[PDB]
RNA sequence: CUGUGAAU
């Protein structure tokens, strides 16, 4: 598990 | 080795029968090998006799060269030569070998060498008492230990593949159960009893064969294995072992019905964070190969508009996979499957509609993105790949 | 800048 971390985005609403 | 017989001779085989000194030759290296080559010679009949009677006819012997690393093969040898024997012991000879296996169903699969007499005996006895031995088996917690056990594993796996499905539907439901699924999915061998399972619950080329009442009964066990894993497939396709299962569902034109649900259930919304890892990644890489194409669309979208770009820098959903050890891949897969279809080589055609201007939209998307980047992306192996990908379509 | 699964 030597990996980079996450680079997470906020999501665009669901409709 | 008795002294007899002393080491090796010009032995003869009703020697070793008549002597009572079988079960030291059976588990010898160098007598079992000489009672491997005899028992395959012109037996008379009483010499057939002999063999059933003292290699599966007495159950502790029975147990103690079936458990042995030696003696497991002439068992086999000798169940196989019983089978092939119709005389009039042949009923009770299959009788009793049913019951000696049955009555030590569970240490007997656990056992490197004796699960060998089972699978052996699963695939050769005669159908019907090949499936009293499947009633043998545990419905307890050691049915969890037999299916993520180095060696009762490719029993279970045995069972699905010789005996019909009525016979082992309660192991369907068995897996079914929902701890029971997260154990044994997350087990490197409990993942191949599933796919294994799955693989003969579907209505592919291998099962034209059914009967209409048993392709009713496959399908019924099919729909309640799938609501389970289909219930949990987020942890399932981040496992390191279950991945392959969620894999195998997604890839399997036999299959494709739950496509859109495995999709739908714990992929869109994801595509972002699952792309980023080392196992899932490959799930939605195998999603993006055979989505549906109003399902692909919805995918398309999410990567290139369903994320706001990172507020410091402006860096977007695929810019961050693009350039991710394990995100690049499925990128990869997206540029691949829009030049498959501008080119011709994938259809575009779905519901009425004709989807080649979505691919076509899709694929200058990322043609103008590669352009941009062409200096970040000429760094790495996987954008070399990508910048080739574009200029093959020209 | 390459990335994961069976016991004689």
């Amino acid at each position: 598990q030597h990996e980079a971390p996450k680079q997470l985005l906020q999501l665009r609403s669901e409709i | 080795l008795p002294t007899w017989s002393l080491m090796r001779s010009r032995l003869s085989l009703s020697e070793v029968l008549d002597s009572g000194d079988l079960m030291k030759f059976a588990v010898d290296k160098t007598g079992c090998q000489f009672l491997e080559k005899a028992v395959k010679g012109s037996l008379t009949s009483y010499q057939k006799f002999q063999l059933f009677e003292q290699v599966i006819g007495r159950k502790d012997d029975f147990l103690k060269l079936s458990t042995n690393i030696f003696g497991n093969y002439l068992v086999q040898s000798v169940i196989g030569i019983s089978l092939a024997t119709n005389d009039d012991g042949y009923t009770k000879r299959q009788e009793k070998l049913k019951n000696f296996i049955s009555s030590q169903m569970t240490d007997m699969c656990l056992d490197k060498f004796a699960c060998r007499v089972i699978q052996s005996s699963l695939q050769n006895m005669d159908l019907s008492l090949a499936c009293k031995l499947v009633q043998a088996l545990p419905r307890d917690a050691r049915l969890i230990a037999i299916c993520v056990d180095q060696n009762a594993n490719h029993v279970i796996q045995k069972v699905v593949a010789v005996i019909p499905l009525k016979n082992w539907e309660f192991i369907v439901d068995f897996v079914a159960t929902p701890e029971h699924l997260r154990q044994i999915c997350s087990d490197k061998y409990g993942c191949r009893v599933v796919q294994t399972i799955i693989e003969k619950l579907t209505a592919d080329s291998m099962n034209v064969d059914l009967t209409s009442a048993a392709q009713n009964l496959r399908e019924r066990a099919l729909q309640r294995l799938m609501t389970s894993v289909t219930n949990r497939c987020q942890e399932l396709a981040t496992n390191e072992y279950a991945n392959y299962i969620i894999q195998h569902i997604v890839s399997n034109d036999d299959l494709a019905v739950y496509r859109e649900c495995i999709i739908e259930k714990c992929l869109m919304r994801n595509l972002l964070s699952l792309s980023q890892e080392k196992f899932a990644s490959h799930v939605v890489e195998k999603a993006f190969l055979h989505a549906p194409l109003e399902l692909l669309a919805e995918m398309m979208d999410e990567i290139f508009d369903g994320y706001i770009p990172h507020p410091d820098t402006g860096k977007d959903a695929l810019d961050i996979m693009m350039f991710h050890q394990f995100g690049n891949y499925v990128v990869q897969c997206m540029l691949t499957i829009c030049c498959d279809a501008v080119s011709g080589r994938r259809q575009t055609k779905e519901g009425g509609y004709d989807h080649a201007i979505s691919f076509q939209d899709w694929l200058k998307k990322l043609h103008s993105r590669v352009t941009k980047e062409r200096h970040r992306l000429s760094r790495f192996s996987s954008g070399k790949k990508m910048i080739e990908t574009l200029a093959n379509l020209r």
